[PDB]
């Protein structure tokens, strides 16, 4: 069982969040399905549960605003959340619902959870990033080993993601918290630590994902040497 | 309905960490525990009370009193650093509740020592910016100090630090940026990023030549 979430990454504020979340490898047919959301820095809160018979339940603080839904024919389930504003601010998880069927009271939990999206509730626009590599000047090997990286540059909203070599590279590899600049965009820079004795034989790519924008970038990183 | 949970636990390597979980009858409701490492999706580590997901180690185990549930890691890791989340359904009203999440961190880890990388700037001066990058990776505690210097005069102006990050493997890092205009990168002979951890410093040069 997978879950993919999907849906836009920046919303106006009175708005409507719309999130779909795609489900392979059972039938939406056969369980609940939740939507769970964390604010930036914040705890876990549950927003509701459907099942596709129509059952529905939520979350009390959300009910008059929110509406969860089934698509059979794509093996989907929805968020629907009116009139957003940066309150909504949060990372939307959708979930698979679990349970035991015991008499007396509810045995029901989440597993499996999707990777989750982050959506901005802002007034101001996308702006897709300029990625620079950081590459391995003649004097910055460290021993036996080398750093090389990316510089990200002046998006909005989060997130970007970054990948080296298409995920094969994943040693060593460490993506930094974004920054969050005076012009109110962000920055980050990813890096990864390699052997290095590998720079003269082995390329390094960093792959930059910004979905707001729509903007893909695969940067090659080459060393000074 | 709630759910009360501790803010923080600390708890040193290899030894028993104990995260609480608070609630009234919580003896008649099942309860579920999930962990959620940084930057990552929850996951279940315990289900109904006591139950534990495949794949999920036997040193994470689950406990009920009649008022309060326990999570238990035994021989605990640095790697089990996360933020821990009870949860249980409110039958009478059909509501999902979660605990307000604990902070597990794992204290006393050895001390390693930080590795520096500076990043002149190439290709950003044609976009008529210059960031310098300071790149700390591998160290242990997560504390730094960082100072900027042109030729020999410190500089705090246009500078930015990152908060330490932990790596996947359990050591910090942290970054540091120094924003020039292009003709300030070439007016000076050399930039200097100074690290101070733990009472050493690491102190890394770098001449403008693109």
């Amino acid at each position: 069982v997978q879950l993919l979430e999907s849906g836009p990454g920046l919303v106006k504020p009175s708005e409507t969040l719309s999130l779909t979340c795609t489900v392979s490898g059972v039938p939406i047919s056969r369980h609940y399905w939740n939507w769970i959301r964390q604010s930036p820095g914040k705890g876990l809160e549950w927003i509701g549960y459907i099942f596709f018979n129509g059952n529905a339940n939520y979350n009390p603080s959300l009910k008059s605003r929110v509406t969860i839904s089934v698509d059979m024919s794509k093996n989907q389930f929805s968020l629907t959340l009116r009139s957003v504003t940066a309150a909504d601010t949060a990372v939307y998880y959708c979930v698979r619902e679990k349970s035991i069927a015991e008499e007396d009271n509810m045995v029901r939990w989440f597993d499996p959870w999707g990777q989750g999206t982050l959506v901005t509730v802002s007034s101001a626009s996308t702006k897709g990033p300029s990625v620079f590599p950081l590459a391995p000047s003649s004097k910055s090997t460290s021993g036996g080993t080398a750093a090389l990286g990316c510089l990200v540059k002046d998006y909005f909203p989060e997130p970007v993601t970054v990948s080296w070599n298409s995920g094969a590279l994943t040693s060593g590899v460490h993506t930094f918290p974004a920054v969050l600049q005076s012009s109110g965009l962000y920055s980050l820079s990813s890096v990864v630590t390699v052997p290095s004795s590998s720079l003269g034989t082995q390329t390094y790519i960093c792959n930059v994902n910004h979905k707001p924008s729509n903007t893909k970038v695969d940067k090659r990183v080459e060393p000074k040497s | 309905y709630e759910l009360t949970q501790p803010p923080s636990v600390s708890v040193a390597p290899g030894k028993t960490a104990r995260i609480t979980c608070g609630g009234n009858n919580l003896g008649t409701k099942s309860v579920h525990w999930y962990q959620q490492k940084p930057g990552q999706a929850p996951v279940n580590v315990i289900y109904y009370d006591s139950d534990r997901p495949s794949g999920i180690p036997e040193r994470f185990s689950g406990s009920k009193s009649g008022n309060t549930a326990t999570l238990t890691i035994s021989r605990v890791e640095a790697g089990d650093e996360a933020d821990y989340y009870c949860q249980v359904w409110d039958s009478s009203r059909d509501q999902c509740v979660f605990g307000i999440g604990t902070k597990v961190t794992v204290l006393g880890q050895p001390k390693a020592n930080p590795t520096v990388t500076l990043f002149p700037p190439c290709e950003e001066l044609q976009a008529n910016k210059a960031t310098l990058v300071c790149l700390i990776s591998d160290f242990y505690p997560g504390a730094v100090t960082v100072a900027w210097k042109a030729d020999s005069s410190p500089v705090k102006a246009g500078v930015e630090t990152t908060t330490p990050s932990k790596q996947s493997n359990n050591k910090y890092a942290a970054s540091s940026y120094l924003s020039l205009t292009p003709e300030q990168w070439k007016s000076h002979r050399s930039y200097s990023c100074q690290v101070t951890h733990e009472g050493s410093t690491v102190e890394k040069t770098v001449a403008p030549t693109e």
